[PDB]
């Protein structure tokens, strides 16, 4: 039973991009292409690695024999996953999501006191956001009163922006009011390509 | 005259079981292609459900789950269905609905049923506006999981950014900021919209600087 | 031998004449050709699941192409009879119709009862079609891109010539020539006494025993060079290089014609088997009437 993936791949509009699908116990020509959108369902286009289906466009082609298959497009306008329907169990790749290159671009730093209604429900959260910032490569320091904190912060990293190719950062520090006497102002401070730039 | 499948819910069920799928066929011969279903989770689609003959008498199950799972179709009604006892945290899942090439490639794919088995109590989102041009808004403590925020009752389509969802230790967390230039803040204010379809909850508090 | 009471004889095909439907089981020669593909995905292990295709699809086939028949079994006992009031002229003489139009009719059922063995199984025409077709997706399961090797292939047909060596055609050769010239002997002999005698009765008796056995030999005949198409090219192809490696989609090529020849030399051997019956039989009755003939002329 054999499976393999690799890591994500960046291409812009509009090249040829290959992706890289190998794995253990030759399974000869049976591979299988799924290509997946964002939000909607599995959609099929390449069986048998050579092999299209209809109603799939032809910049679509595949190729490889054997142990190693690669997948290469010609144009582009997401996530792509080959498969062995081989023999038990019929293993995808884990998928290799796709990004759009762009100009470096510096991120846009925003800070936010807690909410009224928090500090009345006896917690309060600081959130700091990083917005439109290219690469995806970063880093979120936060420090309280001057001093570094590294317990208690939540992060969550948004999806490449198709509109702008521009990545997105939030950072959220949740933390009771009876330790938010201890500073009355607060800071957020970023790593990234630039002189850091921590407000 | 269309090749679909359709699927049924889903949500939030109980460690112990209670919970089947079925799955309609349409605009193609039931009899002459296989039926199988897939499993989805967030990091995926690596894992495979079972799969059914035409005549429905033999079926291959996941070894792992051969034990808690059964599959039949009905070629009468055009159904495919999935049978499901002593549901796991591992169970949760997505369920896109496939048919079967003789090749056992996956050809068509339904619209997929998202599942979720665990223990958490269905929790109403509390939602909190946050004032600074940045403009966030900040929803804490909402169970089950999907939700979407809608921002000027759809208004402004530029600018915003929702975050991915976060559960900490037991509830799940989202936050997520608009931008909008400082002219148009004082002529037009608007609230931040989120709506809860798995606790039925719609409420919505401006922005308050 | 007073009359005929086998009418398993009769075929007919489509306009497009790829398919041949005999009233004999399994009825097409695709069926056998899909009994036979099931000793090939025996040795091949990414094959196996054809044995599912072949207990339900194929299968039911079968069940299915069997009961179209049946429909059409009654309007056989329909046109059954009319032969043998034909064919007997002492029960022809109770209907005490024209020969003619007692002639027309026959006819007239005659395609009729073609008709219904051709028109039940039209749906199932498009399955036989649907079938093989999802044999050729199947055989893109093998484990092979321009490396398949030509073992099983080849093994198979050393297998069947021994299996062509049982049936002996040289035999079937010489029953027909010598049957057919009995006859051309039996025709051209009438048309010159017909003028002599002035009864038709009997006589017709006979021409129209004598027309139908000229439809029974081409049937016969028309199978033996299927037959013989289906022993030489096999045949050919023992003789020929024999490669251990070759494409992919070649090797299906190389399956289907293999299976696709020797179903036709089953299904010819089955037909070949019935027909000689029939026509011995109706040889039978041909020579009961021509001594009727002569002794009341005596008189």
């Amino acid at each position: 039973v054999m499976t393999q993936s690799q890591k994500f791949m960046s291409t812009s509009i509009g090249v040829r991009v290959s992706v890289t699908c190998k794995a253990s116990q030759n399974v000869g020509t049976n591979v299988a292409w799924y290509q997946q959108k964002p939000g909607q369902s599995p959609k099929a286009l390449i069986y048998s690695a050579s092999y299209r289906n209809s109603g799939v466009p032809d910049r679509f082609t595949g190729s490889g024999s054997g142990t190693e298959f690669t997948l290469t497009i010609s144009n582009v306008q997401a996530e792509y996953f080959c498969q062995q329907y081989d023999s038990y169990p019929y293993p995808f790749g884990g998928g290799t999501k796709l990004e759009i290159k762009r100009a470096d671009a510096a991120p846009t730093v925003s800070i936010f006191p807690p909410s009224s209604e928090q500090l009345t429900s006896g917690g309060a959260s600081v959130v700091c956001f990083l917005n439109n910032f290219y690469p995806k490569d970063i880093n979120v320091k936060w420090k309280i009163d001057g001093s570094e904190r590294q317990n208690g912060v939540l992060n969550s990293w948004t999806d490449q922006d198709s509109k702008d190719s521009t990545y997105s950062m939030s950072s959220t520090l949740t933390l009771t009011k009876d330790e938010y006497e201890r500073h009355n102002s607060y800071t957020c401070e970023a790593t990234h390509k630039t002189s850091t730039s921590p407000i | 005259c269309e090749v679909k499948l359709v699927e049924s819910e889903g949500g939030l069920v109980q460690p112990g079981s209670s919970m089947n799928l079925s799955c309609t066929a349409s605009g193609f011969t039931f009899s002459d292609y296989y039926m199988a279903w897939v499993r989805q989770v967030p990091d995926k689609g690596l894992e495979w459900v079972a799969s059914v003959s035409y005549d429905g008498s033999i079926t291959y199950y996941l070894d792992s789950l051969k034990s808690r799972f059964i599959i039949s179709r009905d070629n009468v009604k055009n159904i495919l269905n999935l049978q499901m006892s002593s549901l796991k945290s591992e169970d949760t899942a997505t369920y896109y609905c496939t048919r079967v090439t003789v090749v056992d490639s996956f050809d068509y794919w339904g619209q997929g049923t998202t599942l979720t088995v665990s223990s958490a109590k269905t929790t109403a989102p509390s939602v909190y506006p946050l004032a600074p041009v940045t403009l966030g808004c900040l929803v804490k403590g909402y169970f089950p999981e999907p939700v979407t925020l809608t921002w000027n009752s759809g208004s402004l389509s530029s600018g915003v950014h929702t975050f991915p969802a976060v559960l900490q230790s037991d509830l799940y967390t989202l936050s997520s900021s608009v931008t909008v230039t400082s002219s148009t803040w004082p002529s037009q204010s608007i609230t931040c919209n989120v709506a809860h379809p798995a606790s039925s909850t719609k409420v919505d508090k401006k922005i308050e600087p | 031998t007073n009359t005929t009471d086998n009418i398993d004889y009769f075929d007919i095909s489509d306009e497009s004449n790829y398919y041949l439907i005999s009233q004999l089981r399994p009825h097409f020669s695709n069926i056998y050709f899909f009994d036979e593909f099931k000793r090939y995905a025996s040795y091949h292990t990414e094959i196996k699941r054809y044995e599912d295709i072949h207990k339900t699809k194929v299968n039911s086939l079968l069940n299915e192409a069997s009961r179209a028949i049946g429909i059409c079994n009654r309007a056989k006992n329909t046109v059954k009879g009319l032969i043998n009031i034909l064919e007997n002229p002492q029960k022809f003489k109770t209907q005490r119709e024209s020969y003619d139009v007692k002639l027309r009719q026959y006819e007239e059922k005659k395609e009729a009862f073609r008709g219904c063995l051709l028109n039940k199984n039209r749906k199932n025409l498009d399955q036989i079609k649907k079938i093989n077709n999802e044999i050729r997706d199947l055989l893109e399961k093998l484990k092979c891109s321009q490396d398949c090797q030509t073992n099983v292939y080849f093994d198979m047909i050393k297998i069947y010539l021994v299996d062509f060596k049982k049936m002996p055609y040289e035999n079937y050769d010489t029953f027909i020539k010598q049957y057919k010239n009995s006859y051309l002997s039996g025709v051209d002999m009438i048309r010159k006494i017909e003028k002599q005698i002035d009864n038709p009765v009997t006589i017709n008796a006979i021409k129209f025993t004598q027309k139908e056995m000229g439809y029974i030999i081409d049937r016969f005949e028309y199978h033996l060079q299927k037959v013989k198409h289906s022993i030489d090219q096999v045949t050919a192809l023992s003789d020929g290089v024999k490669p251990k490696q070759v494409t992919k989609n070649r090797l299906k090529e190389y399956y289907f014609n293999i299976g696709n020849y020797y179903s036709i030399f089953k299904f010819g051997k089955d037909s070949l088997n019935m027909l000689n019956k029939a026509l011995i039989h109706k040889e039978k009755i041909v020579h009961n009437l021509l001594g009727e003939l002569f002794g009341h002329l005596e008189e």
